[PDB]
């Protein structure tokens, strides 16, 4: 129950439960498959 | 013609027969089983030597005399040197096991005496010094010899006072732990099956003992007239469902 | 703004109240439970396991020997032991039953008292155990004893005898702590015929005695035990 | 539920009262196996003996003390009680300890209540109003050195601010590393020849730090902190024999030497009533 | 009604109403019947 | 007026509680969000990116050189480097992994340790990396090392080798801060055959080493880092 | 022996490859049976066929 009118006044947000490290761990242009050779 | 009385336990390449048993206790009514995945944490596949480790090792014999106070063995310590069980033990980082314990003591229908055979999960001993003196490692790792409660206090060792279970509780209440009596007039063996009991799924076999087996004379031994005043007590123990994990170099432990 | 009124008791801390509180560690994930044999749910589960009674209390320092009730060969008509039934005191007090009863103020129910015989197998004996319900004195001779709850025990192959002290009471609860009004009786044991040892044998034989509660049992109104105290906080 | 059924005379070959205790069992014998009984009902459930109930009331687990005074020229705040600290633990006081050690492994959430009262043992014009700040300093995180260190910023560490005379209350989930807390541990932290034995090595819970936020007034004020702990959501495994001798140390089983006989000696015979 | 998000913050648990002393009172391997002889 | 009672804890401020508050700026409209590449949702997302370990810690002031593990041509049987695995201390401590682990009290999971070789293309080498699970000492020679988790690495076209320290543990969580009971093992590396340089080439070659966490990883119970402190408030 | 006596013996079979055991500790690590002397007078130990080669010479 929100007792207040504005959105800033609500409690903390709830877990992204998004999670996708590939923008950080695999930003390569041509896709690399694990097990296939790195450099062909 | 089956009696509660006669029994055979075959485990590995070794068999025990008793013709004067008094049933058998299975701690907390649970039988040893391997470690389920749902309970697993370490990602390593474990090693299950099976029949080469799950057989019966008979420790060296003790001698019950009228002055005996009782003996105490720790597991897996007592077996630290038995065959391949022991090797596996020093060579893996983690291991887990249940046991069948069979304590033997026969006499005649003229003797009297009664031993308590009890298994205590997590038996943390007390220092006889009091205060917060610790009990050094070696002292709580007697190996197959076990601890002799009628031996003298030593320094860095535990207290050996029987009315207090080596920890500040009374002998009389040890009966809350899985146990069985050997009453010469009834019984000649005691058998207890111990499931693996810990707060972690698998642990180190050398830095932590998870049960102490204790044999304590309670009604003093009384032999017939001009009989030799003593009887030997033998303890045979078999690891069951043993699993080892995290193999490597081979632990080096104090002393 | 909703109008409220606060009542007497606001701000008090009652150690026994049960309410919600903010978690200091928001979102933390506890370690998974694994299976461990032995879970206890009720103290009533454990007081049904029997434990030994130091009945032979006559020593002067605690010894393994006060658990042993001695028996003499060839005595006739005589008395083996006696005790009142104040389960929160005296012999009972250090037993697991005694020890738990002391966490509660009131108890009601039946008790199970058993004796396991340890004499040579070629000996024999007949004992009588008697429960004397509140209102009479501890019996002074078997004749007196045998007129109340009793069991003739014949020592045989079957080593133990289980006597029950059935709940005999006006009032439905008794205090654990020794109350008169609330008192429960006496328990005595006498030779029915007598212990007989085989040839080549000699001396005293002993009985071990246990106590546990019947499934009948009720304990209520928790309190603090006289069995533990301290003078300064402990440290590591 | 019947507490006793009706039962009459018996003359059988079936004797429920003869057993063999050597087996390790406690055979479930009842009054009706050996006397003639009448029906009676239980009228009772055993509610108040549930382990949740047994361990579920607040117990005092710790009393400490800190003072508000001018720290000017104090070389060791910790030592002046300018801010004490407590090595969280649950065996320092014994009433609750004996209760927990009836079990080998125990698992529960904790609810803490902290009462703080002030004392002014020497001449003051008044009673000031102090705010206490208790911090949770788990192991690995900077521990406070002065009563007003950067530590007290507590940007990542839960802290509660309440007023002396009031009470603070919050609840912490079960923070154990394993599946349960060990009430006992017959092990070492490693196979060292001189390492300590016991649980001291296992119950590594870190400590909790208290301080007054207020600067000093002209008089000195003693604030004494009492921490209460209530177990909620209790789970207990493997019952053990109750503690008989007195305790000497947090985390070891050791009892004092030349202790006194714990079993009361009879005033009379074995035969005495 | 829980006012708080985490489970630790809820009140005391509610009675097991589990109760089974046999793991403690009768941990024997071969079942013993009351009335039948203890040792056969 | 509805009757209420206030409980213990009323008026306290717990820095970790999460409740509603009045907005000081009623009706204000925040700037629209535009799209920005790079959004982070979990710290678990970022500790999977590998970063360099200053393994060569032997210097006396921080230098680019403590990131370089040197290799010597023609040595046989010998040891390249050694370290314990206290991820919250020592070599690991300044790495991103080390740096985040320090915001939490407990960690569990697998680690990924990789080595990228930088020697001339016409050289060759075979190294063994070994993980020693808790319970034994840091290995003292390859024979000792090779009996635990290990990978023979053959230096080739494929420049990096990824070793995983699989989670080997009794207890399901370890403290970040150096605990004994909770300790994780050792990591060592030895020549399997030996580094060989081509003609016209000379000197030392170096390996770069990285650390990142497997998707396996768990961190819990947030706390304050020993890695940052201050003595007076900063100003502009 | 007399009916009122009692005894517990261990019989051990040691498969080819080791020496005749020199003490029970050594003996008990191979095929063995703890025999408890009772009402049942005989104990039957089996020497199970332990062998690489499927036949042995009698001689
Ligand atoms: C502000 C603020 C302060 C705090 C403290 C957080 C609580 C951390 C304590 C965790 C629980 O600690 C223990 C310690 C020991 C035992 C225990 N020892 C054995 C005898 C049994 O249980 C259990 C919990 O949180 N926020």
């Amino acid at each position: 129950i929100n007792y207040y009118k504005d959105a800033a006044s609500t409690s903390s947000a709830g877990q992204s439960l998004s999670m996708d490290p590939s923008k950080f761990t695999e930003p390569v242009k041509d896709l690399m498959l694990k097990g296939a050779p790195a450099l062909n | 013609g089956y009696s509660d009385r006669v029994q055979q336990i075959t485990l590995g390449n070794s068999t025990i027969t008793t013709q004067e048993a008094a049933n058998a206790v299975v701690c907390y009514a649970e039988w040893p089983e391997y470690l389920p995945d749902v309970d697993a944490s370490d990602v390593n596949k474990t090693s299950k030597p099976d029949t080469s480790v799950c057989r019966f090792y008979t420790l060296d014999s003790k001698t019950w005399t009228t002055g005996s106070k009782g003996w105490c063995w720790k597991l897996p310590d007592a077996l630290k040197d038995m065959g391949v069980f022991g090797q596996n033990m020093f060579f893996h980082s983690l291991g887990r096991s249940g046991y069948t314990v069979h304590v033997q003591c026969n006499a005649t229908k003229f003797h009297s005496g009664c031993l308590l055979v009890v298994v205590i999960p997590e038996h943390q001993l007390a220092s006889h010094e009091g205060g917060n003196v610790s009990v050094k490692y070696t002292f709580t790792h007697p190996g197959e010899r076990g601890i002799d409660l009628s031996s003298a206090n030593e320094v860095g060792g535990p207290v050996k006072d029987v009315l207090y279970n080596m920890n500040g509780t009374l002998l009389g209440n040890l009966l809350i732990f899985p146990h069985q009596f050997i009453n010469l007039r009834t019984n000649n063996t005691a058998t207890i099956v111990i499931p693996y009991i810990n707060s972690v799924p698998i642990d180190s076999m050398t830095r932590h003992n998870n049960v102490s087996l204790m044999v304590i004379p309670i009604a003093p031994l009384t032999v017939p007239t001009g009989a030799t005043p003593s009887l030997p007590i033998t303890v045979t123990i078999a690891p069951m469902c043993t699993e080892f994990s995290g193999i490597r170099s081979k632990s080096i432990v104090p002393q | 703004g909703l109008p409220t009124t606060t009542l007497p008791g606001s701000g008090q801390f009652l150690t026994t109240d049960d309410r919600q509180s903010p978690s200091a560690l928001p979102n933390y994930e506890p370690t998974p439970r694994i299976h461990i044999p032995g879970k206890v749910h009720n103290l009533l589960e454990i007081i049904q396991v029997d434990t030994l009674i130091p009945m032979n209390n006559t020593h002067t320092k605690d010894e393994v020997n006060s658990y042993l009730i001695p028996l003499n060969a060839n005595r006739q008509n005589e008395q083996v032991f006696g005790t009142n039934l104040f389960i929160g005191d005296g012999v009972f007090k250090t037993t697991l039953l005694g020890e738990i009863v002391q966490y509660y103020t009131h108890w009601s129910g039946s008790l199970r008292f058993s004796l396991m015989y340890t004499g040579p197998a070629l000996s024999s004996a007949k004992l009588i155990l008697a429960y004397t319900p509140p209102g009479a004195r501890g019996p002074q001779d078997r004749r007196e004893a045998m007129l109340g709850t009793h069991v003739v025990w014949d020592i045989g192959l079957q080593s133990t005898i289980v006597m029950t002290i059935p709940w005999t009471s006006g009032v439905q609860f008794r205090y654990t702590d020794p109350d008169t009004y609330t008192s429960a009786g006496f328990l005595s044991c006498w030779y029915q015929t007598s212990l007989i040892l085989p040839p080549e044998t000699t001396g005293q034989v002993y009985l071990l005695s246990f106590i546990s509660a019947c499934p009948d049992f009720k304990l209520r109104l928790m309190k603090d035990t006289q069995t533990i105290s301290q003078t300064v906080a402990l440290t590591e | 539920t019947v507490a006793s059924i009706s039962s009459g005379p018996k003359h059988t070959q079936k004797v429920p009262i003869l057993t063999a205790n050597e087996t390790g069992a406690t055979m479930p014998v009842l009054p009706s196996d050996s006397i003639e009984t009448r029906t009676t009902y239980m009228h009772f459930n055993g509610s108040e003996t549930d382990v949740e109930c047994f361990l579920g009331r607040a117990a005092c687990v710790h009393v400490t003390e800190i003072q508000n005074k001018d720290a000017t020229g104090i070389d060791n705040h910790r030592e002046a009680k300018l801010f004490n600290d407590w090595k969280i633990n649950l065996s320092s006081l014994v009433q609750l300890r004996k209760k927990l050690e009836l079990f080998t492994y125990v698992r529960f959430d904790s609810e803490y209540t902290i009462l703080a009262t002030a004392s002014q043992p020497d001449s003051a014009n008044y009673s000031s109003n102090l705010v206490v700040q208790a911090m949770y300093v788990p192991p690995g995180a900077p521990n406070p050195k002065e009563w007003d260190d950067y530590t007290w910023q507590s940007a990542s560490n839960p802290s509660v601010f309440f007023k002396v005379g009031d009470t603070s209350r919050f609840s912490v989930p079960y923070v154990g590393l394993a599946s349960a807390y060990n009430c006992f541990y017959d092990g070492y932290s490693h196979d060292d020849a001189e390492t300590q034995y016991g649980i001291t090595v296992l119950n590594h819970m870190g400590g909790m730090a208290f301080r007054i936020v207020n600067e000093h007034d002209e008089h000195k004020t003693l604030v004494k902190i009492r921490v209460y702990h209530r177990a909620k959501h209790v789970e207990a495994w493997i019952p053990r024999a109750p503690r008989a001798l007195p305790y000497t140390s947090i985390g070891r089983t050791n009892y004092p030497k030349n202790t006194e006989p714990v079993i009361k000696k009879r005033k009379g015979d074995i035969k005495s009533y």
